[PDB]
């Protein structure tokens, strides 16, 4: 397996601007989903 | 390496084992809820595939692969005797629900216990024979543990295949037990505690039964040395924890409870 | 040689504190927020009956 | 070798790391559920108009921080990451069964978000209280999901407890007795310890709550003899000890967050932070009651969980004075992780110090179910459990990365932060003092002005959240590589570099006697 | 001097005050006139030159005391942008006020709160301290 | 801690722009869904 | 000794085994069910049970288990 | 009820609340005293270009801050224990009145002498009269002689409740199948207000309770005309 | 029966690269599969099964 920094992660740094889009979907999908589980309840 | 530790392949067993617990819970859900068992089947059946794969993994790992020195052997003692903790902690709390209702029994059941209604078993017939049983069985694993030390094969499997019996006769008789019972779990917390302490209990027993006979297929195999076999000493720890908490059950829900 | 703090730090802080300020006093005073203060020394009483 | 890597991972770091980012994904969700709270109650009137949708995002609120957030930050990902490389261990004794704690929680929080998403949700509080639990004033699916996320969710602490204390009582140098380890390998054991002990006896209560909904059980039912506060009793006895387990592996962090930036080798007084986390520990499971202050039990029993809980604050002075006196004498570097663990101190100390107010049965009766309860708790454990993380996050980003922080956004961040909960928690003790009771979707009117600060402090929160994501991207970005680290001395998990290699201590370290 | 990452098992250079003579040199190659230089510190200190005498410190160290204990403008930078971020919280606010916030309920109206404040007055709320004890019912105004 | 210079500099530019993307994917979707109470 | 524990096999535990078999064996056979009330306390349902009409336990044996409405 | 901007307790009606005033005063004060401490010994910790970072013994400091706390929570727990006993003491009551809780408001029951009992409802934000307080009023309220030791017995006809007056220093969880008793006494005429204070459901912001505290006689004349 | 644990150590000890849980040959490979199969399968069913419970 690859060792060293940047390596020894599941998700890749290669690319800072890749790394931002994957980072804003991971976080922005959790912070979401409370807000749109709340408009399914109130959507019922 | 130049220490004892087993560094372990890369395994798929702990996900297809999170995926069982996923599929059963889920599987629960559905068949409480949405009349259907398909989703239950599915992670019963992936759940014992798990189980059959990451045993199979241990023994190759020990028995063919030579992995087990004595620090591994070592760490699994401390894991087995922390999970029978774990374990005892959870029958802790039915019977702090069994005494906790039957010490103050509340005007629905006629403030008494028994409960008004209720007709326990006598704990003098088919109890009495269950706890004979499982002491019983205590006493032919010890035979078997000694037997295996002393490198006997021939004892060693007749005393385990003794052993495997009295559960398997416990096993029935409380099969029968639950059949003839003329009181159900839906017969209120005296039912209740019953059926689910009991209930938790076969289970137990129901899984060493099956560890046991896992000890059995591997003597016939040849896999125990006379000082190196510590599948067969999990099994019988468990064996004997499982006499223990029927002890307790007897004492508390048969007899003091009667 | 002068860091980003020797350079901009000034700036920085007067800069903050007086957007700070603003913005809070704006929000606080201006957009009908209700605070529900204590009556006491504010407001006169009067019949309900 | 992506899924052999991180789907069968037999790894502790691999393990580690991805408990962190579970539990960073978590702190989003449970952030989002804080942020709907404080906005229903950010002015007077209804936000949502569905007071069950309410209930039900302060329940998900709570599983959610304590379940998918503090313990698999603390346990899951410093815990693996840090323990066996500060005994100087190849990997956990149980590598295999490791990856199995990890995967059972990404299955527990689906079944936390299906209870929400099927029927009106599970809006029953994180304590799950029959009979509102029950399969009449919650019939359906909604709680029988919340009870299944928390078997697994046990099931995965359990064995990670197992590993834990397996690892940590076989796999030191022969040479190195108990009181050789670090105070964060103490604190995990200690941990594990309660774990091992609690979460069974929570199984057993929720397995009868499961019973009573769905086989005519009646451990909880008065109609079948059952009795509603015997639950309370089960859940309470482990819901202790959790408080315990949610804290201790903050103890050990600040222990060596302040003995590093101090300058100093070791902390002050060690034998003593043995002594009070295992009396900590031990005396987390005789006061369960003080949770039930209201119920009506007994006098007497009123006055022995006052006594007992009460005892609790002699042997955590001992660790906040033995902090206070590792600091003395320093060379303080001002880094932002001694700024966590300096305002963690404080915090701690302030919501430890309610707890004794509480601990007061007569002044309990007008204090439970309020405010109070809530300021309580947001301090010691909100506050605590939360700085204890982001010091010791900041403080071994470089260790599992190999990559550092910007410290001045480290330091803004902390800033932020430490306004933030202060604003958003201080105001909650008053609204307590004058009545107003937790679990309300809407108040009378006089609690207006506290409620509006509480959650106006609950956006500068908010703010800091998004920063920090902000700064992790920035030291990723920037790919500025650790050379050297101070003190390796006495900080073995350093001495491998940054990061360590995949496989560590292949060769163990030489300790003679 | 370079250090570099697969440097990490071997004695590192530290400025720190509590550690002031570290593990190695800062500097460990030496030119030929270094070479000389350190030579020449064989014999008496006082026909080193000035010069001579900080090129030999700075071969030993990098920083001064002086140096690395220098105080920083990092607290303007620091708190300014606290600041900034808090200020921003506040436009989030004005957000929600404006587009999430409905009406308030019709009891924080002048009027009612006039009213309800006699009535609470009238039943004696906080009588001791907290409310109606601040009202002089002789005189029929705030104290 | 020391460290080397960064591998790959991050301007003052670049960070506005990682910090403007970081807020928004945090501000417009829960932004969205609180604009649109009323309707639900 | 595996001697020992042999003999405490044969001679004691498989004995009060063959004793208790003996001593349930001859306390075996039916017992008169008691007249059925429909105590409150009892025969509980608050969901019907996941299998069969909802109405019967898991185990239910005709001949000593009323339903709600008595004896089938 | 609570005021605006209140900071502390509700001011007491009864002699218990008055008790459980003065013991909270004497316990923030330690509170305060040990948190400004902490605060202060961590800005002494950090204020000192001096420095000390060799092995320090720790035996004799750590018998003062064992021994010193230890003697702080007996000065907290004795009169804390105090207060237990005396609201525990024996005072013979003159009236028993039971509530139950039901989703979402209280019934009331007062059966010493005819079969008196009424449900109590929150009024509705649109219907308040002028004056009135939002969440806090009732249509029936709990009528009570005022100066005079009454028994509440406290359940519940359905999940739990509880039964709390801040300002007479009570809460009891109302629990099916479980008569808790607790003593109400009032020093003043007057209204006393009370929220449910065990989640309920959804509802439970909204089911409060209203104590009217009046002398004996006009106690008896409303309790008649109640039937 | 024989003792053949002689014969399965050189099974399980060949030089081959594979990892325990398929070095006993293709019945590995197969259970596996099967066992993999039915855990994501069964995972993809439980999805659908909760979109359709999430609504009336
Ligand atoms: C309720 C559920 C609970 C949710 C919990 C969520 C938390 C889970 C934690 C675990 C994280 C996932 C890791 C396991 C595998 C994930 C599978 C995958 O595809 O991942 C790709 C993805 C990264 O993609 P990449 O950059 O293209 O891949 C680089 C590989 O090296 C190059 O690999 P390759 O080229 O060989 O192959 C890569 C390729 C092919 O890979 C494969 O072959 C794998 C395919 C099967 C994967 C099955 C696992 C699914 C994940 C489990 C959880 C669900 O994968 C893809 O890129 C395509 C598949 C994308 C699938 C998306 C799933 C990602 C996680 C989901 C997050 C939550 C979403 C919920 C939505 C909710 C909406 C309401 O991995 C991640 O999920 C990582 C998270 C994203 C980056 C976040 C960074 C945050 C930084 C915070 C720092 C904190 C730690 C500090 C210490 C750090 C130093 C040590
Ligand atoms: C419930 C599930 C719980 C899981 C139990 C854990 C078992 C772990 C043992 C294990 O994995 O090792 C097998 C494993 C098979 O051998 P191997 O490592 O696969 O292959 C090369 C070996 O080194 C071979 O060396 P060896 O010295 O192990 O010899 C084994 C085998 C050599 O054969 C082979 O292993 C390869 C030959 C190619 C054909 C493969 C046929 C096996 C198909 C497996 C299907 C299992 C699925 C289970 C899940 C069902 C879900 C619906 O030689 C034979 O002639 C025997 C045939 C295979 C024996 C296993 C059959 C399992 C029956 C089902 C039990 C699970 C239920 O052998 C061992 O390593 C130990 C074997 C001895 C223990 C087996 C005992 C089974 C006892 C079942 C208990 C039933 C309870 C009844 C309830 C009553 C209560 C009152
Ligand atoms: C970062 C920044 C974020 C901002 C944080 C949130 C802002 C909070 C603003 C509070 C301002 C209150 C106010 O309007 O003051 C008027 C208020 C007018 O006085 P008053 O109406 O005669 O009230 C005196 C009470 O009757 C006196 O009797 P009482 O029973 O009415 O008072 C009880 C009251 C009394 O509590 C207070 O007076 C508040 C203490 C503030 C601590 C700073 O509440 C407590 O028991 C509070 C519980 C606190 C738990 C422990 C906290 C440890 C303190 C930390 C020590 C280190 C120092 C820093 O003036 C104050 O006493 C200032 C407070
Ligand atoms: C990190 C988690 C955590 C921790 C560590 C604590 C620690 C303590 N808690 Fe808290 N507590 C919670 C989390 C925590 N709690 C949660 C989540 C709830 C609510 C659950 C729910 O209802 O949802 C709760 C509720 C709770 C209640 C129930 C209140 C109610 O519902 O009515 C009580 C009652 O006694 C209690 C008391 C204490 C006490 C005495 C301590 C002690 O351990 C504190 C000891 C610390 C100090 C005292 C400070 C440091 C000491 C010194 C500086 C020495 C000198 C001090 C003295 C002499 C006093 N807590
Ligand atoms: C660890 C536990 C924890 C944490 C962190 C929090 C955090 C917060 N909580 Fe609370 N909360 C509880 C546990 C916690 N809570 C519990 C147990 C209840 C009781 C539920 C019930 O009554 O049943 C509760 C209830 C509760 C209420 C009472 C609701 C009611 O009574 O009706 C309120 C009200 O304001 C509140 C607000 C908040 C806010 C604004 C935050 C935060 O916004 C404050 C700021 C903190 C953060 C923003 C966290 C940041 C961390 C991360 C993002 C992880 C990062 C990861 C890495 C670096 C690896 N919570
Ligand atoms: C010979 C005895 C051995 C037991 C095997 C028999 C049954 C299946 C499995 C048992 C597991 C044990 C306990 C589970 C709960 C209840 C079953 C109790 C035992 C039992 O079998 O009880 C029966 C009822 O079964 C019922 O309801 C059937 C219920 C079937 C579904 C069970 C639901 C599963 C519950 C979830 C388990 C959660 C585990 C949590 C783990 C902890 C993680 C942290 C009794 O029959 P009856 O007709 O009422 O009375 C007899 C009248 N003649
Ligand atoms: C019908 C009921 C369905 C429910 C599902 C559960 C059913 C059955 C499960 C039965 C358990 C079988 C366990 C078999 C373990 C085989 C592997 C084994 O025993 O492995 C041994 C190691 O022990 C080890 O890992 C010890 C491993 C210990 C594991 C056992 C713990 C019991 C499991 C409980 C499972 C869930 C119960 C929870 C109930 C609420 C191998 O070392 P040795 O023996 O020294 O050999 C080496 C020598 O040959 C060298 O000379
Ligand atoms: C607790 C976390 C939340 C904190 C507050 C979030 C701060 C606000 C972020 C901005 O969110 C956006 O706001 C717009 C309005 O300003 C919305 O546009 C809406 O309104 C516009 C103006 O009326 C229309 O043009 C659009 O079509 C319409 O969707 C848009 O949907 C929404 O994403
Ligand atoms: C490896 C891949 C993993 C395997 C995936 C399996 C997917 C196929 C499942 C079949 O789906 C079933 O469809 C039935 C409908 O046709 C349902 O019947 C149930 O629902 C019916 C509704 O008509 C009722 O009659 C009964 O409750 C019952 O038969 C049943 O619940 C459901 O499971
Ligand atoms: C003949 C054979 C030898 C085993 C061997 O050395 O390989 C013997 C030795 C021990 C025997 C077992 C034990 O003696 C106990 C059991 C006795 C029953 O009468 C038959 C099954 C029973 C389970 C036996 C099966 C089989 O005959 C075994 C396994
Ligand atoms: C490693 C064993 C050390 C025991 C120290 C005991 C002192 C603490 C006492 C309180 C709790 C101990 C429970 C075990
Ligand atoms: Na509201």
């Amino acid at each position: 397996y690859e060792e060293g920094p940047g390596k020894n992660i599941p998700f890749s740094v290669e690319n800072k601007w890749r790394l931002l889009a994957m980072m804003t979907l991971f976080f922005g999908s959790g912070f979401a989903a409370p807000f749109f589980i709340v408009r399914h309840q109130l959507l019922k | 390496q130049t220490h004892a530790y087993h560094m372990v392949n890369p395994s798929p067993w702990p996900l297809t084992g999170a995926l069982s617990a996923l599929l059963m819970t889920s599987g629960l859900t559905m068949w409480f809820h949405f009349n259907s068992m398909t989703l239950l089947m599915i992670g019963l059946t992936t759940n014992m595939l798990t189980m059959y794969q990451w045993w199979r993994d241990v023994i190759r790992e020990s028995t063919f692969q030579g992995h087990h020195t004595p620090a591994v052997q070592k760490g699994l003692r401390y894991g087995m005797i922390l999970f029978i903790i774990s374990e005892v902690l959870f029958f802790t709390g039915f019977f702090w629900a069994f005494y906790h209702s039957s010490l103050a029994p509340t005007p629905e059941l006629g403030g008494c216990w028994p409960p008004t209604g209720i007709h326990p078993l006598n704990p003098l017939e088919v109890p009495l024979l269950n706890t004979s049983v499982l002491l019983a069985s205590g006493v032919s694993i010890t035979w078997a543990h000694h037997s295996l030390m002393e490198g006997d094969r021939k004892h060693m499997l007749q005393a385990l295949f003794i052993t495997i019996t009295l559960g398997v006769y416990f096993t029935l008789l409380q099969a029968s037990e639950y059949y003839e019972a003329p009181f159900t779990i839906s017969d209120g917390v005296y039912g209740s505690t019953f059926f689910v302490a009991t209930g938790f209990h076969g289970l137990h027993v129901i899984i060493g039964s099956t560890f046991l006979i896992v000890c059995f297929f591997r003597q016939l195999k040849f896999h125990f040395t006379s000082n190196h076999h510590f599948g067969f000493e999990a099994a019988a720890w468990y064996w004997h924890f499982v006499d223990v908490v029927w002890l307790f059950l007897y004492v508390s829900i048969y007899w003091w409870g009667s | 040689a002068p860091d980003f703090h020797d350079k901009y730090g000034n700036a920085v802080l007067a800069s903050g504190a007086t957007f700070c300020v603003a913005v809070w006093v704006y929000m606080a005073t201006q957009i009908g927020i209700e605070w529900n203060p204590s009556p006491v020394g504010r407001v006169t009483p009067k019949e309900w009956r | 070798m992506f899924i052999n890597r991180w789907l069968f991972s037999t790894n502790h770091k691999d393990i580690g790391t991805l408990y962190l980012l579970f539990g960073a994904w978590a702190g989003m969700v449970g952030t989002a559920l804080s942020l709907l709270i404080r906005a229903e109650l950010g002015q007077p009137g209804t936000l949502l108009g569905d007071d069950q949708i309410y209930n039900v995002v302060v329940t998900a609120h709570a599983f959610v921080m304590i379940f998918f957030m503090v313990m698999p930050i603390m346990i899951g990902g410093f815990g693996n990451w840090l323990v066996p490389l500060m005994i100087g261990a190849p990997d956990m004794a149980f590598p295999r069964m490791n990856n199995m704690s990890f995967w059972l929680l990404p299955p527990s929080f689906l079944l936390l978000l299906a209870s929400s998403m099927v029927e009106a949700g599970a809006g029953t509080g994180w304590t799950v209280y029959p009979p509102l639990a029950g399969n009449l004033a919650h019939a359906g699916a909604s709680v029988d999901l919340t009870i299944f996320s928390l078997h697994l969710a046990g099931v995965s602490s359990i064995l990670g407890a197992i590993n834990f204390i397996t690892t940590i009582i076989n796999m030191k140098p022969p040479a190195m007795s108990q009181y050789q380890t670090p105070l964060f390998v103490w604190s995990v054991m200690i941990t594990a310890v309660l774990l091992l002990l609690s979460l069974p006896v929570l199984a057993a209560g929720i397995t009868m709550l499961l019973t009573d909904r769905n086989l005519n059980t009646t451990f909880f039912d008065p109609a079948g003899g059952g009795d509603p506060i015997l639950y309370q009793h089960l859940f309470w006895f482990f819901g202790h000890p959790e408080v315990y387990i949610l804290i201790l592996p903050g103890f050990g962090m600040i222990s060596h967050i302040v003995t590093y930036y101090s300058g100093k080798k070791e902390p002050f007084g060690y034998m003593g932070m043995v002594w009070a986390m295992m009396s900590i520990g031990f005396l987390g499971f005789i006061v369960w009651a003080h949770h039930m202050f209201t119920v009506g039990m007994d006098v007497d029993t009123r006055a022995y969980f006052t006594s007992a809980t009460m005892i609790i604050a002699i042997p955590t002075g001992v660790k906040v004075f033995s902090w206070l006196a590792t600091l003395h004498g320093g060379n303080i570097k001002w880094s932002p992780a001694m700024m966590w663990a300096l305002g963690f101190i404080f915090l701690f100390t302030v919501g430890g110090l309610t707890g004794i107010v509480l601990a007061n049965s007569s002044l309990d009766i007008v204090l439970h179910d309020t405010y109070y309860v809530v300021a309580h708790f947001h301090y010691v454990l909100s506050m605590g459990a939360v700085f204890a993380i982001m010091g010791g996050f900041v403080h071994w980003f470089p260790l599992f990365s190999g990559y550092t922080l910007n410290d001045t956004w480290a330091k803004i961040h902390f800033a932020i932060m430490f306004v933030g909960v202060n604003m958003t928690f201080f105001p909650q003790h008053f609204l307590g003092l004058s009545g107003m009771p937790r679990r309300y979707s809407d108040y009378p009117d006089a609690y207006t002005m506290w409620n509006t600060i509480s959650s106006m402090g609950s956006f500068i929160s908010l703010t800091a959240v998004m920063l920090m994501v902000f700064i992790i991207w920035e030291a990723f970005a920037s790919k500025r590589e650790v050379l050297t680290v101070d003190l390796t001395t006495t900080n073995l998990e350093w001495l491998n570099g940054c990061p360590p290699p995949y496989h560590t201590f292949e060769e163990p370290t030489y300790v003679n006697l | 001097s370079v250090v570099k990452s697969e440097d990490y098992a071997l004695p590192s250079y530290v400025d720190r005050r509590d550690y002031p003579l570290p593990d190695v040199a800062h500097v460990k190659n030496l030119s030929a006139s270094q070479k000389a230089l350190k030579e020449k510190e064989k014999a008496s200190w006082s026909s080193l030159s000035i010069d001579e005498k900080v090129e030999l410190y700075r071969l030993k160290f990098k920083e001064s005391f002086a140096e690395m204990n220098r105080s920083t403008n990092e607290w303007k930078t620091v708190v300014g942008a606290a600041m900034f971020f808090i200020g921003f919280t506040a436009l989030l606010l004005i957000w929600e006020k404006h587009y999430v916030y409905g009406p308030i309920p019709h009891t924080f109206e002048e009027e009612w709160v006039a009213k309800q404040t006699k009535r609470m007055l009238d039943m004696k709320v906080a009588p001791i301290q907290g409310f109606s004890a601040k009202w002089d019912y002789d005189k029929n105004e705030w104290k | 801690i020391t460290a080397k210079p960064a591998k790959t500099p991050t301007s003052p530019k670049e960070q506005a722009i990682g910090l403007s993307v970081t807020f928004l994917s945090f501000l417009l979707p829960a932004g969205w869904v609180l604009y649109h109470l009323d309707n639900y | 000794g595996a001697r020992t524990w042999r003999f405490l096999t044969f001679g004691l535990a498989l004995p009060s085994v063959a004793l208790c078999t003996l001593n349930s064996w001859l306390h075996s056979g039916h017992r008169e069910r008691p007249a059925f009330i429909p105590y409150h306390h009892l025969r509980i349902r608050t969901k019907p049970f996941s299998w069969g009409d909802g109405n019967h336990t898991f185990f239910h044996n005709p001949r000593v288990n009323p339903l709600p409405t008595g004896y089938e | 009820m609570a005021y605006p901007m209140q900071l502390g307790f509700q001011d007491a009606t009864s002699p218990i609340m008055e008790e459980l005033l003065h013991f909270h005063d004497h316990t923030l004060m330690i509170v305060f005293l040990i948190s400004s401490l902490v605060l202060y010994i961590i800005s002494l910790m950090l204020t000192t270009k001096l420095t000390h970072t060799s092995t320090m013994d720790a035996q004799e400091v750590e018998t003062i801050w064992t021994i010193l706390p230890a003697i702080i929570l007996i000065l907290i727990a004795l009169p804390s224990l105090r207060i237990l006993y005396m609201m525990d003491e024996i005072n013979n009551p003159s009236l028993t009145v039971k509530t139950m809780g039901h989703q979402w408001y209280w019934s009331y029951e007062y059966t010493d002498y005819e079969d008196l009992s009424f449900d109590s409802y929150m009024i509705p934000t649109s219907e308040l009269k002028p004056g009135e307080l939002r969440l806090l009023e009732v249509d029936n309220r709990v009528v009570l002689p005022m100066e005079m030791t009454i028994r509440m017995l406290v359940s519940s006809e359905d999940v739990l409740h509880s039964w709390a007056v801040p300002s007479l220093g009570l809460k009891t969880d109302a629990i099916p199948g479980r008569l808790n008793q607790t003593t109400l006494m009032s020093s003043r005429p007057g209204l006393y207000y009370g929220q449910c204070s065990e989640i309920c459901g959804s509802n439970h912001s909204f089911m409060p309770i209203v104590l009217e505290l009046v002398p004996l006689k006009y106690f008896e004349k409303w309790s008649a005309s109640m039937l | 029966f024989e003792n053949r644990v002689a014969e399965k150590q050189k099974l399980f000890q060949e030089d081959n690269g594979l990892p325990v849980h398929l070095k006993g040959g293709a019945t590995d490979n197969i259970l596996y599969r099967v066992t993999m199969t039915l855990c994501l399968g069964g995972t993809l069913y439980s999805l659908y099964c909760l979109g359709w419970a999430s609504f009336p």
